[PDB]
RNA sequence: GAUUAUUGGAGGUAGAGCACUGUUUGGACGAGGGGCCGGUUACCGAAUUCAGACAAACUCCGAAUGCCAAUUAAUUUAACU
RNA sequence: UGGGGCGGUCGCCUCCUAAAAGGUAACGGAGGCGCUCAAAGGUUCCCUCAGAAUGGUUGGAAAUCAUUCAUAGAGUGUAAA
RNA sequence: UCUGGUGACUAUAGCAAGGAGGUCACACCUGUUCCCAUGCCGAACACAGAAGUUAAGCUCCUUAGCGUCGAUGGUAGUCGAACUUACGUUCCGCUAGAGUAGAACGUUGCCAGG
C-alpha cells in the first residue's frame, strides 16, 4: 500500500493523490478526472 | 461444591439485599419446605452442610430439592495488602435470598421428620427460617 | 497489576432539538449510530447517520410503524 | 414443493421501488398493472391518495385482438390524450414491479411520443 | 436455450427389438441404417439392448 | 412418449384416488441430477472430466457448485468447485427418463433395485446411482475413474402413496 | 355459600387499605357478565370458612348491597410471609 | 430569566420478565453412542417438551422523577452582550 | 502512584460502571486501532437466512444435492455497541 | 354497489383449520417462431395464444385454535414530607410489569367497470 500522484498531459499539473497496493495493481493506473485548467475531464495517469 | 460450569464475566458487582423475594416463594415439587425470614447471602458451603445434615437424618428415605443455586462469584484479596491495585481473585460463589424465598423442599417423608431435618439444616445457615407446607385456599 | 484502564471520549449523541420548536434549514436534530430514528418530511440523513432539517419549520417526532420512529419538519409559520 | 404466486412478489418489488417515487400534482405518478391479457394505467397524486386519469386495454374506446402490445401502445396514446387536457407536463413513471421492457416499455414510449414531458 | 455451450442431442431412431423404445436422444448418431417413420427418421444406433426383454423384477 | 403419462393420469390415479377435478393430480416438476463431492484438492481436471461425462449424459451443460464454507476435516475453502448438477423440466426430462427406466434395472441387476420407500412424504426420491446404466451412447472406452450420482424427482405430490401410484408407471416398488 | 360484601367507596388510599387489612377485612373485586365491575370488601375468616366448606373451585351466592350474585373465584393475591390473603377477584358465572 | 398549571416529545433506570444471549433445578419423552452381536440391557451427551429459578456488561416490557420545548396562562425578578 | 521504590501505564475507538436527556472518577471491569479495498467504491437491475429434521451415491452421523419451518439465532473486511 | 386497481391506518388487520365460487375480472394453462433470459434449464423473466381447470392461488362465509390488543381492582418501585438507622416505618401523590375478565377472524379515502 502506497500513495500515488497522478499527472495530466495538458493541464500541466498534479492535484490528485490516490492510493493503491503494489502487488494487486503494480502497473501505472490511469483514469478520467476533471482538472480545471482545461475545464474538462482529461486522462490523468500515475507517475 | 456447587458452581456453574462457566461464566461470561468472572468479576461482578456484589448484589443487592434490599427488598423482598422476586420469586420462588411457594413449594412446588414437594410437600414441606423451609422458607426464609431474613436477608443474607448463602455461600455454597452452607448449602452442602445443610443438605448433608438433612439427608443423613432421613437415611436415604424421601426426596430433597434445593431451590437455590449460587450463580454469583465474590472476590477476596488473600492477604490484607494495600488498597486498589485491581480487583481480586474469585473466592467463592453465592446466592442471595430475601424474605419469602423457599430454600429447601422435601417430600416422601413424615411431617415431624421433615421438621427435625429442616431444623438441623436451619442451624447450619446464616438466616432465620420457618417451616411451611403447600398453599391451599 | 491490572490491564483495564481504557475508555474512549464520549460522543454527545442524542436529541438536539425538541418536538415543537422552530428551527432553521440546516439544523441538526438527532445524532446517533445507525437509524434509531429515521428521517421523515424535509429531513435528511448524513454520512454519520446524522439527522438534519432541509428547511425552516417546527420539528415533530412520530411513529413510523409498530416499532419505529421518525422526525419530520413542517413549514407552518 | 409449492408454486409461488407472481403478484405478491411484484408488490414487494413495487413497494421497494416506491420509496423515492411519489406524485406531487406537478410530477404525478403513472401507475401500471398487467395481469395476463390486458393492461391498466392510472395517474395519481400520492399527496392526497387521489387519481386523475384512467385507461385500460379493455376500455371500449380501445379494444381489439391485435398483438397484446399495440394495445398497450394505444393505451399509452389514450391516457396521454386524457391527460393532455390537464397536467400533461413532466411526470414520473411508476413501472410497478415490472421490467421496463415489452408492453410496459411500449406504453411508456407511446406516452412520450404523445407529447408528455418525461 | 443458450446456444453454443450445450452438447448435440437429437431424436435418433431408438427402435429396440422390445417395444421399440424410440424415446431417446443424444450424440449416439451412428450411420442411418434404419429411419423408421413411426420412430425417428434418424440413426438406428439404439437398435437392440436388454431394456424391455427381461428385467430383474419384470422378467 | 409423454402420452403414456398423459393416459396414466387416469389409468391408475383417477381410479385409486377419485379426484374431484383434473388439476388436483400429482405431476413431475423437476429432475435434479447432482453428481457428488469428489474432493478436488488436486483432482480439478478429474472433476472437469466428470463434468464432460455429465455433458455426454445430458443435453445441458452442468452448473458447477463451489464449497459454501471452509469446513474443517477437509482441505477446502469458499470457492473450490466440488460439485456439479443439471436440472431438467420437460422434453429433456422425459427423453432422459424413458431411456433411464429402460436401461437402469437390466444394468442394475436387482429385483427391488431402489427401495420400498426412500421418500420424504412430498414427492421426492433421493436415488443413488453407481454410474453404469448411464452413458449408453458413449460407453466406458476412455474414462478411468468411475463416478456416482444422486438424482431427485421432485413432483407435485404431497405424500408417499401418490409417489407409489406414479412409480406404478414404469417403476420398481 | 352465602357470603356478604360491603361496597368500597371511591379513592381508597394506602393507609385505609392497610387499616382494613389490619382489621379482618380484605379487598376484592366482582366482574363478569350480569353486572358491571364493583370493588368491595369481605371478611377474611368468613371467606375462609366458605372456601373450606365449598372448595377452591366452587360457587358462592354472595350479597352485594341490595342483591345477590352467584360467583366463582378467579384469582387471589396472598402474602406467604404472614399467611394472610390481601386481595380476591370474583367472577360472575351466572 | 425563575417557579407552577396544562400539553407534546427524546430516553430504557428502579421494578418486573425469560421472547434473544448466557447460567440453573427437578421431570418426562423418545432418537445417537453405548452393555452386546447390526441390535437387546443400563448409563452417557444432545434435541423437543412440562413446571419452576438467576443476570452490571440479557430484555418481549417498563415507571416515578429529572431533561428539552410550547400562541403557551398565573405569580415573581432576573437574563444576556 | 492509597508514602516512595520494584512492577504497570501514558494517544485513539467501543461497551459496562453512569443513577431511563447530555456529561460524569478510581493502579474500576472487558476488548480492540496505529489499517485494508481499483472493487470490498458509484449507479441500474435481479436475488435472499442459517440451524433443524426429513434421505439419500457419497455419507465425517453432518462437506454436495432436494421439500418445509424457520426472524436475523444468517451475513455484513476489521473490536464492541 | 360486487369485483378490481391504487393509497392511509401500531396485526383489533396476521397465522391455522373447515366449508362454497368463477371466461365482467383473477388465475393456474399451451408452446418458444420473433423481443428478451436463465454464472445449466422458457423453473423464473419475456414473448404468442386461450385447448382446459376452480384443483391451487384469489374472493366469500364459519371458528377465538395459535398469535395480537387488553381494561378494573390490587401489588412492586418511586417524587415529596415526617419518623428515624431499622437489610426499615408512617402520610401524601404517580401509579407499573405479569396475570384475569374481555375485544377482535379488519376500518377507510380515490378511480374504472359492473
Amino acid at each position: 500500500r502506497v500513495n500515488v500522484t497522478l499527472a495530466c498531459t495538458e493541464c500541466g499539473d498534479r492535484n490528485y493523490i490516490t492510493t493503491k497496493n503494489k502487488r494487486n495493481n503494480p502497473e501505472r493506473i490511469e483514469m478520467k478526472k476533471y482538472c480545471p485548467r482545461l475545464n474538462k475531464y482529461t486522462l490523468h495517469r500515475e507517475t | 461444591m456447587l458452581l456453574p460450569k462457566r461464566v461470561k464475566y468472572r468479576r461482578q458487582h456484589r448484589p443487592k439485599t434490599t427488598g423482598r423475594s422476586k420469586g420462588g416463594n411457594y413449594v412446588t415439587f414437594g410437600e414441606f419446605g423451609l422458607q426464609a425470614t431474613t436477608t443474607s447471602w448463602i455461600t455454597s458451603r452452607q448449602i452442602e452442610s445443610a443438605r448433608i445434615a438433612m439427608t443423613r437424618y432421613m437415611k436415604r428415605g424421601g426426596k430433597v430439592w434445593i431451590k437455590i443455586f449460587p450463580h454469583t462469584p465474590y472476590t477476596k484479596k488473600p492477604l490484607e495488602v494495600r488498597m486498589g491495585a485491581g480487583k481480586g481473585a474469585v473466592e467463592g460463589w453465592i446466592a442471595v435470598v430475601k424474605p419469602g424465598r423457599i430454600l429447601f423442599e422435601v417430600a416422601g417423608v413424615s411431617e415431624e421428620v421433615a421438621r427435625e431435618a429442616l431444623r438441623l439444616a436451619s442451624h447450619k445457615l446464616p438466616v432465620k427460617t420457618k417451616f411451611v407446607k403447600r398453599e391451599e385456599l | 497489576s491490572t490491564k483495564n484502564g481504557r475508555d474512549s471520549e464520549s460522543k454527545r449523541l442524542g436529541a438536539k432539538r425538541a418536538d415543537g420548536q422552530f428551527v432553521t434549514g440546516g439544523s441538526i436534530l438527532y445524532r446517533q449510530r445507525g437509524t434509531k430514528i429515521y428521517p421523515g418530511e424535509n429531513v435528511g440523513r448524513g454520512g454519520d447517520d446524522t439527522l438534519f432539517a432541509k428547511i425552516d419549520g417546527v420539528v415533530k417526532f412520530e411513529r413510523k410503524g409498530r416499532d419505529k420512529k421518525q422526525v419530520s419538519v413542517y413549514a407552518v409559520a | 414443493i409449492s408454486k409461488i404466486d407472481k403478484n405478491k412478489v411484484r408488490l414487494k418489488r413495487h413497494a421497494r421501488v416506491r420509496t423515492n417515487l411519489s406524485g406531487t400534482a406537478e410530477k404525478p405518478r403513472l401507475n401500471v398493472y398487467r395481469s395476463n391479457k390486458h393492461i391498466y394505467a392510472q395517474i395519481i397524486d400520492d399527496n392526497k391518495g387521489v387519481t386523475l386519469a384512467q385507461a385500460s386495454s379493455k376500455d371500449s374506446d380501445i379494444a381489439t385482438t391485435a398483438t397484446k402490445v399495440e394495445l398497450a401502445t394505444k393505451v399509452g396514446e389514450a391516457i396521454a390524450k386524457k391527460a393532455a387536457d390537464k397536467g400533461i407536463k413532466e411526470i414520473v413513471f411508476d413501472r410497478g414491479g415490472y421490467l421496463y421492457h415489452g408492453r410496459v416499455k411500449a406504453l411508456a414510449e407511446a406516452a412520450r411520443e404523445s407529447g408528455l414531458e418525461f | 436455450m443458450k446456444q453454443g455451450i450445450h452438447p448435440e442431442y437429437h431424436q435418433v431412431i431408438f427402435l429396440d427389438t422390445t417395444t421399440n423404445f424410440k424415446f431417446l436422444s443424444g450424440s449416439t448418431k451412428t450411420s442411418s441404417e434404419m429411419m423408421e417413420w413411426e420412430d425417428g427418421k434418424e440413426y438406428p444406433v439404439i437398435r437392440l439392448d436388454i431394456s424391455s426383454d427381461s428385467h430383474p423384477f419384470y422378467t | 412418449l409423454k402420452e403414456k403419462f398423459n393416459t396414466e393420469v387416469t389409468e391408475n390415479l383417477m381410479k385409486k384416488f377419485n379426484y374431484s377435478s383434473v388439476m388436483e393430480v400429482p405431476k413431475i416438476d423437476k429432475i435434479v441430477v447432482n453428481m457428488g463431492v469428489g474432493d478436488a484438492v488436486q483432482n480439478s481436471k478429474v472433476l472437469d472430466n466428470a463434468v464432460e461425462e455429465l455433458e455426454l449424459i445430458t443435453g445441458q451443460k452442468p452448473l458447477v457448485t463451489k464449497a459454501k464454507k471452509s469446513i474443517a476435516t477437509f482441505r477446502l475453502r469458499e470457492g473450490m468447485p466440488i460439485g456439479a448438477k443439471v436440472t431438467l423440466r420437460g422434453e429433456r426430462m422425459y427423453e432422459f427418463l424413458d431411456k433411464l427406466i429402460s436401461v437402469s434395472l437390466p444394468r442394475v441387476r436387482d429385483f427391488q433395485g431402489v427401495s420400498k420407500k426412500a421418500f420424504d412424504g412430498r414427492g421426492n426420491y433421493t436415488l443413488g446411482v453407481k454410474e453404469q446404466l448411464i452413458f449408453p451412447e458413449i460407453d466406458y472406452d476412455k474414462v478411468s475413474k468411475v463416478r456416482g450420482m444422486d438424482i431427485v424427482i421432485v413432483t407435485t405430490a404431497n405424500t408417499d402413496e401418490e409417489a407409489r401410484e406414479l412409480l406404478a408407471n414404469f417403476g420398481m416398488p | 355459600a352465602s357470603l356478604k360484601s360491603i361496597i368500597r367507596q371511591g379513592k381508597q388510599t394506602r393507609s385505609d387499605l392497610k387499616q382494613l387489612r389490619k382489621s379482618g377485612k380484605v379487598p376484592a373485586v366482582v366482574y363478569g357478565y350480569g353486572t358491571k365491575n364493583v370493588s368491595v370488601k369481605v371478611d377474611e375468616v368468613e371467606f375462609i370458612k366458605v372456601i373450606r366448606e365449598v372448595g377452591r373451585n366452587g360457587v358462592i351466592e354472595l350479597g352485594v348491597g341490595s342483591k345477590t350474585i352467584k360467583v366463582m373465584v378467579a384469582d387471589y393475591q396472598f402474602d406467604p410471609l404472614k399467611n394472610q390473603i390481601t386481595h380476591i377477584d370474583f367472577l360472575a358465572i351466572n
